[PDB]
């Protein structure tokens, strides 16, 4: 097998078991990792579902490659303890992550400089008796707080709101959209899908700015 | 579609789906047509214009004559093209020597056989190459033929294009055979295929059925009983479908193995399953479901309602199958099974006898007869036939055709017309084949394998002649040992000589031993079909009548036989040993030798103890038996046995026809002279080749018959005879057997020897890579290593041991099939099975030759009781060696006064001819009347034995 | 035990071929003009290969650079749909494959006039589509197209063919059914000569056939670079006759 | 484990011979019940550099 790790004897197996509008909620914390220059802590708990995750910043790191006019972002999603999302399922989100911050970050302030983003999908409850799609907007919030902690030039507190398998990311207090994500749902529910996302965005950004300006 | 190559040559795609393990595996192949396809006949002059050599640079042989059997116009001259079905129905009709001499095999017909049956496919592969001057079979590769190839039409099954292409195949034929007016006859059995040519749809073609062809022969009366083919009290069930049993195999639902149907109970049998310990009985005539004994079947367990004490879902049966193993651990109520499918029929050609009730005397026409088989366990077969008044007092060959639903006894057909009941020649014949003995003469493809001289060859005297070096490149290792003095103890009735020995005396203090075994290995090669017949026949058989042999007659009996002064190739092994029988050195090589005389059994004893023929050849002889005793001692001191069973030789009177004399085999001093050095060659050379090839070497192992094979004698040895056996070591056993002799009967030594024979372990040939080193043991001969070496002709086993020795001396690279343990296990079972098929006839050689003795020459003699039972006692004449149960009522009158004891094993009674209280014990001496009458329900010449 | 018929006594193979016969052999030139200047397509029976060549051009790194000659990269793509049975895992570092990646380099170290292309890169791309056995010599014949497909400097044609041995008998142009049935040898044959580029034997071979066995494949191999040549030439005529 | 698991003994055919796969009793952990862990508690160390 893998000669680099301790994976036990091969013939063992893990243990098996069988059967015998609501509120979302946060707890947002910064400044707790001394390796980084930007850290952010996120608790989430909603109705069957409790979620905690860590966003980590390293920047500006040097680039051994070549010259660029401006900065470059690198984003990692890694499984924590229990929930195991698929590998190719991860990087699609990482693709969707980078597009929004490329309408956020003053890379032109940062020539030949790198951005390292480590996201640790650390622990999630789903006690409910598109499972990754329910965790998208909280990432952007978790990144933004850590990116404020490294103090990097950011245009807006941009945030995403969720309405039932749909993720829409805003700026300008919702007056423009910067990132769009849709799974199955209804048809032409878009206009209501504007709304419930927007107000959570209207909730969340206020929760964020409270976390920093009051500190 | 299709595409073209620039050679005018066509290319298209044949594509299908492999359905293996239920998978849907799409398989695509390209396909080529050629335009050089030969019509392969005598008369055509243009297909011999296109014939091109193979990689062995040969243009083959165009053998179908201008002259067939010509018939009534509009047949005229004709050839025959077949159905698979008429082959599938009448495969043995094809093997008639009397008819069907010129048949094209179509390629698709060839394939459906290869689709249907593997060993039937062997026979057409056999017949086509072994076509002769008389009978000629070709295979026309019609779908390799461009001008006969067809495609799948729209909205078609595969069956339609089969019949159409065969129709297309015949269509080209007469077109090519118009110039010579030899027609082509398409034979079928299919009534819808006998419908489309009724209108003569496209081809003015010869569409006849079997009988519609058979009814046009000049000699069709002899062959129409080889045509294959209410009768109801209830209805028998059927066998499960294909997806049902393949759906049954993986789930653990279904089971296969082998079944044994009893003779004493025709309607009950058990199987030995891999998942199951005990033999699981199958009870009920419907549950046996019209299969025969010995076949490969597929069984299902029965519910506990049908279990025996001495649902829809398979969710139930598996949990019930677990309950079977519980009931297997019970042995108080044990499960029953029934068959649900037949994995394989073990059918073949069969020989029996007819019922006089089944035949009408006054009738001359076709009628039902049943055949009483020679197999006691297998039932009678309804035979709808004409010539039954002929064949009733005659032996017959049948073949089973089918089992439809209604028939309580199957449909089969008579095949071969044998000869008269209890005629010696016919009873010789079926004694071979029902014991599985090959007897047919060596065919046309066989005789193309013998070396080219004939009986006018000699070995080259110059061992370094350049043409002889061009004849033998490996002549470098061939030494010249023609300067030896060779003489062989042989039988009188023997021209198949295996042995060639000298013995010189080295002046160091010791003798010089050289033994020579015939180098046929220079001539039998892997790739020669004659060597395949060495595998196919397996061995040579040895009867009082005759001796059917594995090799051709010129070859083994003359040009390889180590006869006097004839230049012959042998393999030479040179020993030296002291006066204490301790071997100095051994020297493995080839040679050519020159001999003095092959002796009789007696002529050699006319040279051993005579003390007059005192040349140094005989001083070589008197070396041998002097130290053969130490070989006799130290083999038996190593832990071996020495039995004595004179399997008696029927000395047929040399002025008469049928035997009526009973004589015995006499083993004199010459036998222990030769044998102790032959088993020495079976071990010392084996101790060389195990050191050469540890994993592929041919060996033979013998196990211990335990106390379980000996305690039931020991009860007869203790309760009656107040003795026993040792069973600690088989020296101590052979020394506790040496003490079980009674003084008033010195034969009671030998009487146990012939009797403990029946429970000795069956030694068998094997490749040493099958098991480990104390499993190479020969228990009865006390040696941890054991093969056979010294008789090439009757043991093909020994011939192979030359080949793996041929690399051990470096003479030759070893052949590959002599290294594949896959191919070895196929050999080692089978060559034992041929040796199994030998002595079952070798005893039966004595049987019919005893079976004529007591036909009309009765006598009052001594017969020995070997079993005391409640049904009666089995008596055995030691002068004759044939048993007979004198059943209790014909053993004794007043059987209610007859009392059978189990512990003393006594059947004490008052007799039939008297009234004195007769305590019938075991192994005493009686008066007994001998006789024989053949039992008319079995056709075995039973020894009518009656006490007196 | 095989339930089928390897080679007929009547001289025939599975499609009816003789022992000295080929499959249908089709090449093509400039199959992908928009992709690279080396682009050639092979059908040799159902062995179907897309062959692609990039160069002579600048490296990605100055580390991977020489001031004497070119470099040669081999990238083999065996698809999981290349066979009947679909292979589970990918092959992209499989040690079986890397051997061939070594192999074609040393086979083609010595046709390329390496000195007259220094400081530049040759990359050879392989796409194994449909696989029919005879797989090794299938490749090399596709290579010999692709270098000429851009017209790179070289010495000669180079031919490749697997030839199998059923017991005594050579088999030109075996298939994968026959490949699993017997012993086979592939020959990398150079031009018209009797000199070898590739020689590879996996199966067990008795020694004594081998000289004869080697003597077989040359006539096949000469007919290979035969059929490559005119097929290029009739393409080569099609240019200037309609260019001019 | 199961009372009597359906996953039982299966056979595999050799080139003439056969063997038996042993019955596959898949252990299952309870959704509910649990016991603690037994520790040589008098050897539970701690660390310091």
């Amino acid at each position: 097998q893998d000669r680099r790790r301790l994976l036990g004897p091969a013939a063992a197996k893990p243990m098996a078991f069988s059967n015998t509008e609501s509120e979302q909620e946060l707890s947002l914390h910064t400044g707790f990792i001394e390796n980084c220059n930007g850290s952010a802590l996120v608790e989430a708990r909603s109705l069957g579902h409790q979620t905690s995750l860590i966003s980590a910043v390293y920047g500006p790191r040097s680039i051994r490659g070549s010259f660029t006019s401006q900065g470059t972002i690198s984003i990692q999603l890694k499984n924590g303890l229990l929930e195991k999302y698929n590998t190719n399922e991860l990087k699609e989100v990482s693709s969707f992550l980078m597009g929004i911050f490329n309408s956020v970050v003053n890379l032109s302030r940062y020539p030949k400089s790198g951005i390292d983003i480590f996201v640790y999908l650390t622990y999630d409850k789903d006690l409910t008796n598109s499972q990754i799609s329910s965790l998208i907007p909280h990432c952007i919030t978790s990144i933004t707080l850590a990116l404020a902690d490294a103090g990097i030039e950011l245009v807006d507190m941009a945030g995403a709101g969720e309405a039932n398998g749909t993720v829409v990311s805003f700026i300008k207090n919702g007056e423009e959209i910067v990132g769009f994500w849709k799974d199955d749902g209804d048809d032409e529910d878009l206009l209501e899908c504007l709304d419930r996302c927007k107000e959570q965005y209207n909730r969340y950004r206020d929760l964020m700015i409270s976390c920093l300006m009051n500190q | 579609r299709r595409k073209r190559l620039a050679d005018g040559l066509s290319v298209t795609q044949k594509v299908f789906v492999r359905s293996r393990n239920g998978g849907a595996t799409k398989i695509v192949r390209e396909h080529y047509l050629r335009s050089d396809i030969p019509c392969l006949s005598r008369s055509c002059t243009k297909c011999p214009q296109i014939v091109v050599p193979d990689a062995q640079n040969e243009l083959p042989k165009f053998i179908l004559s201008d002259s067939p059997l010509e018939l009534s116009a509009p047949i005229g001259k004709h050839y025959v093209v077949l159905d698979t079905n008429v082959v599938l129905q009448a495969i043995d009709l094809l093997e008639n020597p009397n008819c069907f001499f010129d048949v094209i095999v179509p390629q698709i017909v060839l394939d459906e056989v290869r689709n249907k049956s593997y060993p039937v496919y062997t026979r057409l592969r056999t017949l086509c190459r072994d076509s002769d001057d008389h009978k000629r079979f070709i295979v026309f590769h019609n779908e390799f033929s461009e001008h006969t190839f067809v495609e799948r039409l729209p909205n078609e099954t595969i069956n339609d294009r089969n019949n159409r292409a065969i129709r297309k195949t015949c269509q080209w034929y007469s077109e090519h055979l118009k110039p010579y007016d030899i027609n082509v006859v398409l034979v079928t059995n299919d009534r819808l295929n006998r419908e489309a040519a009724t209108k003569e749809v496209e081809s003015n073609i010869i569409t006849k059925s079997l009988v519609q062809y058979i009814e046009l022969l000049p000699n069709a009366d002899d062959i129409r009983d080889s045509i294959p083919q209410t009768f109801s009290d209830f209805t028998f069930p059927e066998y499960y479908s294909t997806a049902r049993v393949m759906g049954g195999l993986k789930n653990g639902v279904l089971y296969q193995g082998n079944i044994q149907i009893s003779e004493y109970n025709f309607l009950e049998g058990s199987v030995s399953l891999p998942r199951f310990s005990k033999p699981v009985l199958i009870v009920g005539q419907k549950n046996l479901n019209r299969a025969f004994n010995g076949d490969q079947v597929i069984v299902e367990l029965l519910p506990q309602s049908e279990w025996k004490a001495p649902v829809i879902s398979d969710k139930q049966r598996r949990l019930l199958a677990k309950d079977a193993m519980i009931a297997q651990r019970s042995k108080k109520i044990q499960p029953t099974a029934k068959v649900v499918y037949i994995q394989r029929r073990s059918w073949r050609q069969y020989v029996g006898q007819l019922a006089p009730s089944s035949v009408d005397p006054q009738s001359s026409s076709t009628q039902n007869v049943f055949v009483i088989l020679m197999d006691k366990c297998l039932p009678k077969v309804r035979i709808r036939t004409r010539r039954a008044a002929e064949l009733l007092d005659k032996r017959i060959v049948i073949s089973i055709d089918s089992w439809p639903t209604t028939h309580k006894y199957p449909l089969g057909h008579f095949v071969r017309d044998l000869g008269t009941i209890e005629s010696a020649q016919a009873e010789t014949e079926a004694l071979l084949l029902e014991h599985d003995v090959e007897y047919r003469p060596f065919s046309k493809k066989v005789l193309e394998c013998l070396p080219a001289e004939g009986h006018d060859w000699k070995a080259p005297t110059k061992l370094d002649d350049p043409e002889a070096v061009s004849k033998d490149p490996l002549l470098t290792k061939r030494k010249d040992l023609r300067d030896k003095l060779i003489c062989s103890i042989d039988p009188p009735g023997c021209v198949d000589i295996n042995d060639a020995l000298h013995a010189k005396k080295l002046p160091n203090g010791n003798w010089e031993v050289g033994v020579h075994i015939a180098d046929v290995t220079h001539f039998v090669k892997p790739g020669t079909a004659l060597d395949a017949e060495g595998a196919a026949r397996g061995t040579s058989v040895y009867l009082v009548d005759k001796r059917i042999d594995m090799l051709p007659m010129l070859l083994g009996t003359d040009l390889c036989s180590l006869k006097p002064y004839v230049d012959r190739f042998a393999f030479s092994v040179i020993w030296e040993l002291d006066d204490s029988a301790n071997i100095v050195n051994v020297n493995f090589m080839k040679s050519v030798i020159r001999s003095r005389e092959a002796f009789s059994y007696e002529q050699a004893q006319l040279r051993i103890d005579d003390k007059t023929q005192n040349d140094e050849l005989t001083m070589g002889m008197r070396a041998l038996l002097k130290l053969s005793v130490k070989l006799k001692q130290k083999r038996l001191e190593a832990g071996a046995l020495n039995l004595a069973s004179p399997e008696v030789k029927v000395h047929m009177d040399s002025e008469t026809s049928d035997p009526n004399e009973v004589e015995i085999k006499k083993l004199l001093a010459t036998n222990s002279l030769v044998e102790e050095f032959m088993l020495l060659a079976n071990i010392s050379v084996a101790r060389k080749i195990y050191d050469a090839f540890p994993q592929t070497a041919m060996l033979r192992r013998h196990a211990a018959p335990p106390s379980t094979n000996f305690e039931i004698l020991n009860e007869m040895l203790n309760t009656r005879k107040n003795m026993s056996i040792s069973l600690e070591s088989s020296k101590a056993l052979a020394d506790s057997l040496d003490r079980c002799v009674d003084p008033e009967d010195p034969y009671f030594n030998t009487l146990v020897r012939i009797m403990s024979t029946r429970c000795m372990m069956a030694a068998q040939y094997f490749y040493s890579g099958a098991y480990s080193y104390p499993d190479f043991r020969h228990y009865g001969l006390a040696v941890d290593i054991y093969t056979h070496f010294t008789s090439p002709i009757r043991r093909y086993c020994d011939v192979v041991a030359h080949r793996q020795l041929a690399g051990a001396i470096g003479y030759e690279p070893l052949s590959l099939t002599h290294r594949d343990k896959n191919k070895m296990d196929m050999i080692c079972r089978n060559i034992n099975r041929k040796h199994r098929n030998a002595q079952f006839a070798g005893r039966a050689s004595i049987e019919y030759y005893v079976g004529q003795v007591m036909r009309n020459n009765e006598s009052t003699e001594t017969g020995y009781v070997i079993k005391v039972f409640n049904n009666g006692i089995v008596v055995l004449v030691p002068k004759f060696g044939v048993e007979g149960l004198i059943r209790l009522d014909n053993l004794t009158e007043d059987p209610n006064s007859a009392a059978f004891d189990e512990v003393e094993y006594k059947l004490t009674f008052v007799p039939t001819n008297s009234d004195k209280p007769r305590d019938v014990y075991v192994f005493d001496k009686v008066e007994v009347q001998v006789r024989s009458v053949m039992d008319p329900i079995t056709s075995k010449r039973k020894a009518e034995l009656l006490l007196k | 035990m095989s339930r089928l018929e390897i080679y007929s006594p009547e001289g025939l193979r599975l499609d009816g071929r003789r022992w000295n016969e080929l499959r249908r052999f089709e090449s093509s030139i400039n199959t992908h003009p928009h992709a690279a200047d080396g682009s050639s397509y092979m059908e040799q029976g159902n062995n179907k290969i897309i062959t692609l060549v990039k160069g002579p051009k600048e490296p990605r790194l100055k580390s991977q650079m020489d001031t004497s000659k070119a470099l040669l990269n081999v990238s083999v793509n065996i698809t999981k749909f290349s066979k009947f049975e679909r292979s589970k895992s990918s092959h992209k570092n499989e040690r079986r494959v890397l051997e061939i990646q070594t192999s074609l380099v040393r086979m083609f170290e010595k046709n390329v006039m390496l000195n007259i292309y220094p400081r530049t890169v040759i990359d050879i791309e392989i796409h194994v589509l449909e696989q029919d056995g005879g797989i090794m010599g299938s490749l090399i014949n596709g290579i010999t197209l692709a270098l000429i497909d851009a017209g790179i400097s070289m010495f000669d044609y180079i031919s490749g063919i697997s030839v199998g041995l059923y017991d005594t008998t050579p088999l030109l142009d075996t298939n994968s059914l026959e490949e699993n049935a017997m012993s086979t040898v592939t020959l990398g044959v150079v031009g018209k000569s009797e000199k070898l580029s590739l020689l590879l034997v996996e199966d067990k071979i008795p020694l004594d056939r081998l000289e004869n066995v080697l003597a077989i494949g040359i006539a096949g191999a000469h007919r290979v670079r035969d059929l490559m040549d005119e097929e290029l030439r009739k393409h080569a005529q099609k240019r200037v006759s309609n260019a001019s | 484990i199961d009372e009597r698991a359906s996953d039982l003994r299966m056979t595999i055919r050799t080139r003439g011979r056969s063997a038996t796969i042993r019955e596959t009793y898949e252990i299952i952990c309870d959704q509910t019940k649990s016991v603690p862990l037994m520790i040589n508690a008098k050897n539970i160390a701690f660390a310091s550099n």
